[PDB]
């Protein structure tokens, strides 16, 4: 099987820049046979480029296709605002066809400091035999941030999940949730439970945090 | 005009069985390869399997050969995908797709309308097959109690299958709410919360309810979120 490695993972352009996606394939594909594909959020895919070079129906002429052997590019010349999605490069050279992971061309914003909430399980949920802790990153941009949960200084790791919103129509920001879930007992044996959230808008890790009962 | 129509998704059981269908109308379906690609969660997309204008041609994917066939009918405008045998690792959206309405053969021989399945003009909207072995489970509503302004929300735990909706103060509440994609959980289960920041000096008058509406579990919760 082909496989297709796209780069980078993520496009953070500003609207009328230029940008070039790259895609890697793992053994050599015939120039004119390969395809792009736009997934804008909620929608299907549409078929951009065919055939290497070749535009698909009406395609504005902003949109290329180029590429042989084992590298293959898509370039928007300027960026319009109806051109952020998520974009696909697909192999048909070789079968299985496949396709690339991906790639989220995304609106590149001023850095933005998170808004950092954390909140104790209700007396509700802890009356049923288990613990959640939710930390909230509110408005934040760029995407990439590390949170950690501490449990009396100890770091946590194999019991949390992660959650995001997609990037915000109105000012570009995300938002993020991490959920600490433990069992009643073990909630019980520690007092100190705190989220550590690293972020590229601070200067510092911000740290919120609560004893349990006060 | 043109469309192409799925039809055919819904619950799974591990082991199960099921077959999509698309129709496709607008243009001379007899001249085009068709595809089927699926999209797996929060994931890209995987072709899955495609047969060319007479059906006479057809391969599938690595991950589904031997337990998927395709196949069309010409007379009726119907393009099937049968699948037997499914996985959990199946569940994703599935999309019918319209290949080439021409195709080429070993020796650089372009064929005018004789479509094939290289890659995809048209999509239809997709159908969403979740395979599972999980029981409908209502979820349970906890609230999340509360710079210069204040964070509240609801976390909505353990339910199958999905969705939920949540709406705050019965849909009056829409500035500043986050209502997060459900995760995944070990057990089957999908959790998720919604949260929604107010301004900090509110709390001790208006009211916060969180409305939520799990329609297979025939569960409806009104939350009040309290200090």
């Amino acid at each position: 099987e082909i496989v297709l490695t796209q780069s980078p993972a993520t496009l953070s352009v500003s609207p009328g820049e230029r940008a070039t996606l790259s895609c890697r394939a793992s053994q050599n594909v015939h120039p004119r046979y390969f395809a792009w594909y736009q997934q804008k959020r909620g929608q299907s895919p549409r078929l951009l480029i065919h055939s290497g070079s070749t535009r698909a129906a009406g395609i504005a002429d902003r949109f290329s296709g180029g590429g042989s052997g084992m590298h293959f590019t898509l370039t928007i010349t300027r960026v319009e605002p109806e051109d952020f999605a998520v974009y696909f490069c697909q192999q048909y050279g070789g079968s299985p066809y496949t396709f690339g992971q991906g790639t989220r061309v995304e609106l590149r914003r001023t850095v933005a400091a998170p808004s950092v909430f954390i909140f104790p399980p209700s007396d509700e949920q802890l009356k049923s035999g288990t613990a959640s802790v939710v930390c909230l990153l509110n408005n934040f941009y760029p995407r990439e941030a590390k949170v950690q949960w501490k449990v009396d200084n100890a770091l946590q790791s194999g019991n949390s999940q992660e959650s995001v919103t997609e990037q915000d129509s109105k000012d570009s920001t995300y938002s993020l949730s991490s959920t600490l879930t433990l069992s009643k007992a073990d909630y019980e044996k520690h007092k100190v439970y705190a989220c550590e959230v690293t972020h590229q808008g601070l200067s510092s890790p911000v740290t919120k945090s609560f004893n349990r009962g006060e | 005009e043109v469309q192409l129509v799925e039809s055919g998704g819904g619950l799974i059981r591990p082991g199960g069985s099921l077959r999509l269908s698309c129709k496709g109308s607008g243009f001379i379906f007899e001249n085009f390869g068709f595809g089927w690609v699926r999209q797996g969660p929060g994931k890209g997309l995987e072709w899955v399997s495609g047969t060319n204008w007479n059906g006479g041609d057809s391969r599938y994917g690595d991950s589904v050969k031997g337990r998927f066939t395709i196949s069309r009918d010409n007379s009726n405008n119907f393009v099937y995908l049968q699948m037997n045998s499914l996985r959990p690792e199946d569940t994703a959206i599935y999309y019918c797709a319209r290949g080439t309405d021409y195709t080429i053969d070993d020796q650089g021989i372009r064929y005018q309308g004789s479509g094939t399945f290289w890659y995809f003009d048209v999509w239809g909207r997709g159908t969403l097959v979740t395979v599972s072995s999980a029981s409908t489970k209502g979820p349970s509503v906890f609230p999340l109690a509360p710079g210069g302004t204040a964070a509240l929300g609801c976390l909505v735990k353990d339910y199958f299958p999905e969705p939920v909706t949540v709406s705050w103060n019965s849909g009056a509440l829409t500035s500043g709410v986050h209502t997060f994609p459900a995760v995944l959980q070990s057990s089957g289960l999908y959790s998720l919360s919604s949260v929604v920041t107010v301004p900090s000096s509110s709390l001790g008058t208006q009211t916060y309810i969180c409305n939520v509406n799990h329609k297979p579990s025939n569960t409806k919760v009104d939350k009040k979120v309290e200090p």
